[PDB]
């Protein structure tokens, strides 16, 4: 009859295309080229005027639905995959965008880890997404989402570049055009991605905790590549630096928090028959969980967690199942909002309308009455 | 008669090169037609530092690469290296650009500035061309283009008519 | 001899062309610093500036003699000052070899491609026109079989235009 449209926005990357195909159409990057512009601007944005945003989201709908779905919205629904606590202001615009400018029938914001669970199958797991900015914990325990049982660490994809960023300018080795160190002060993120998915090599729980015994008071330092780049500047990039970048994403000490440990606060905060379930389905998704050698790294660490006095008077001998997706883990999100809204013509009703928009005022976030 | 071709510039085989009223050879161009012939349309400008290069030898046993074309209203920018390109009729070829082998460019056409068309890459009518590696920018605008074109007809026309032997 | 040396063209210096070599309208070859080298069926396109480094300083020497390898496909536009060329290497139009350079056999530089300054391009890759040193593309240019097989096609269609180019005069 009508195949609904999805959405999944967000800082770095956008996943979008048509409900019921397996896997999106395209993923072009959240950033939008502009005539008379030095740097390429992000379109998702917190904390900034609402009528630029506004324009903002325009601009970034504009040049994805003529690429992306090659068609008008206006025929059909629309399901806004946005993650839980994402700004009500920024959720406020997406909805005056999508009603007042383009004048779509239906949309939907409902949240990415629920939609993560409906691609396995399953009514309870412990969820994980490691995105740009933060890398957010949700347990869902038969349907419902357990709110108050959480965890958001400022340690994502954000992260890792200012990190990277770091140490490249401490040790670095250009070529001429050989010495000279810090020449340039800053380099692009688009690069310094490209360097994150080609030369990272994610460590084991042996090897990290040797880089953290070196690092107070050296053991495995290859491999190392060198990096190419544009305007004849080749940078011979070290093997020991993309290690030690990989490894403040999982340090305990001083903050007591980690990937890892925000898990166990997760598993902490639920109640006594929820936790066991919870344990056994443990979903990992995000842009950072495609990092090649993660998950052994999250599971061992996980594991030698639960090892620790502090974790074992309350969780103790628990069976750390980690069920994997059919789609990619970055793509996960998006694949269970194609699932919910291409099946279901019954589920569209529950989500908010045009008509009830213009009369009401707003879609209902999960507040006060 | 009225096609103005200046004295610095140079037209390498007379008889397969082409040049239709009211056109425009700046200084420093080079319309070598040697292998392959070089059809030009009328009010065609053809800016300063052109390499007007023949595509093909024509010779080929099977698939024999298109010589060289250009349609009414062309504005071929300055240094523009156009080599075996089918420009469709008001075409707007930007400065320091490079069509590629067999290229076919449609009616009203916009090619930005510092491009680089691909071999066999055909261009669609009406759209601004965009990126380093070939690719649709926008659409543009009807009658914007054509007062742009009739403008830089104009002026080309004041500039043949004087200082250039 | 047995060079088809143009008219229009211009050189300058020692400049040692190999046999079947292609030198096109309005191609500059000042080799007024070093003695010039060019390999055999080497094409020159037109509006090309073959340049050299000046050379012989004691204490860290700038530069030797530019030794192009054969069948080395220079395309039109191409600037290539002081760069070590290796056999069968395509340069695409626009191009601008660096100061110091050793680029190796099968090579494919792109359209519009700043080649590196002190930097010694690895056998069999092709060179992404627009930013510098793209490590992507270098499968279909192996360092033969593929690409020595491909600049043959390549040397034999450039010969045969050449000879076209020749006959009709």
């Amino acid at each position: 009859e009508k195949t609904a449209v999805v959405i999944d926005l967000g800082e770095a990357f956008t996943k979008c295309g048509f409900a019921g195909e397996t896997g999106p159409r395209c993923i072009i990057p959240s950033v939008i080229k502009k005539a008379g512009m030095p740097k390429p601007i992000k379109v998702v944005q917190y904390n900034i005027n609402t009528e630029e945003l506004y324009s903002y989201l325009k601009e970034f709908i504009h040049i994805l639905y003529f690429r992306h779905l090659l068609v008008n919205p206006r025929d059909r629904r629309v399901v806004v995959i946005e993650s839980v606590l994402c700004p009500s202001h920024f959720r406020e615009t997406l909805t005056r965008v999508l009603f007042k400018y383009f004048e779509v029938p239906s949309v939907l914001l409902a949240p990415s880890h629920l939609m993560a669970l409906l691609t396995l199958g399953i009514n309870s797991a412990m969820v994980l997404d490691c995105g740009y900015r933060e890398s957010l914990v949700l347990p869902i325990y038969e349907g419902i989402p357990v709110l108050n049982c959480w965890g958001a660490l400022p340690l994502g994809g954000k992260a890792l570049h200012k990190e990277l960023e770091t140490q490249l300018l401490e040790q670095c080795t250009v070529d001429t055009g050989q010495s000279l160190p810090s020449v340039m002060g800053s380099i692009p993120e688009g690069v310094l991605e490209d360097i994150k998915v080609r030369t990272c090599f994610v460590s084991d729980l042996t090897r990290g905790l040797k880089i953290q015994a070196a690092k107070f008071n050296r053991p495995s330092p290859p491999p190392n590549v060198d990096y190419p780049l544009d305007g004849e500047k080749i940078l011979h990039v070290l093997g020991s630096i993309r290690d030690s970048v990989v490894e403040i994403l999982f340090e305990q000490d001083n903050e007591e928090k980690s990937v890892a440990t925000l898990i166990l606060d997760s598993l902490m905060q639920c109640p006594i028959d929820t936790r066991k379930q919870l344990a056994e389905n443990l979903v990992i998704i995000g842009g950072t969980s495609m990092l090649p050698g993660f998950l052994h790294r999250l599971l061992a660490e996980i594991r030698y967690l639960v090892e620790k006095p502090k974790y074992k008077k309350t969780l103790g001998t628990k069976t750390f199942r980690i069920h994997t997706p059919p789609a990619k883990a970055n793509c996960v999100a998006w694949l269970g909002g194609a699932i919910f809204g291409a099946l279901q013509d019954i589920l569209g009703s529950r989500s908010v309308s045009k008509e009830y928009y213009n009369q009401t005022g707003r879609i209902p976030d999960w507040c006060s009455l | 008669s009225g096609n103005k071709v200046s004295r610095q510039s140079v037209l390498c085989g007379s008889q397969n090169i082409v040049l239709n009223g009211k056109t425009i050879v700046m200084n420093d161009c080079i319309i070598r037609g040697d292998l392959a012939n070089v059809r030009v349309g009328r009010h065609c400008v053809v800016k300063s530092r052109s390499v007007i290069r023949p595509p093909f030898k024509k010779f080929s046993k099977g698939v024999a690469f298109f010589p060289l074309h250009i349609g009414d209203h062309v504005f071929i920018e300055e240094d523009c290296v156009v080599n075996a390109a089918q420009i469709g009729s008001y075409v707007h070829v930007g400065k320091n650009c490079v069509i590629g082998r067999r290229c076919v460019l449609k009616d009203c056409c916009k090619i930005l500035d510092n491009t680089v068309l691909p071999p066999e890459t055909v261009v669609p009518p009406f759209t601004v061309f965009s990126g380093c590696p070939g690719l649709f920018s926008g659409e543009l605008p009807e009658c914007t283009q054509e007062l742009m074109i009739d403008v830089t007809k104009s002026y080309y026309q004041k500039f043949l008519p004087l200082t250039q032997v | 001899p047995g060079a088809v040396v143009c008219v229009e063209s211009e050189i300058r210096g020692d400049v040692t062309i190999g046999p079947r070599t292609v030198i096109h309208p309005k191609a500059r070859i000042i080799a007024e610093a070093g003695p010039i080298v060019i390999g055999e069926g080497n094409l020159i396109e037109e509006q090309a500036l073959i340049i050299n480094a000046h050379p012989d300083n004691i204490t860290p020497d700038a530069e030797k003699p530019m030794i192009i390898g054969t069948n080395n496909v220079f395309e039109v536009g191409c600037y290539s000052q002081a760069m070590k060329m290796g056999d069968n290497n395509v340069i695409e139009s626009k191009a601008y070899v660096g100061r110091n350079v050793i680029l190796t056999s099968g090579c494919i530089i792109g359209a519009c491609c700043n080649l590196n300054t002190f930097e010694v391009i690895p056998e069999n890759t092709v060179i992404y026109g627009a930013d510098c040193l793209r490590r992507v593309q270098t499968e279909r240019p192996q360092p033969q079989t593929l690409q020595l097989d491909f600049l043959m096609k390549i040397l034999p269609n450039y010969h045969h235009l050449k000879k076209t180019m020749k006959g009709s005069s």
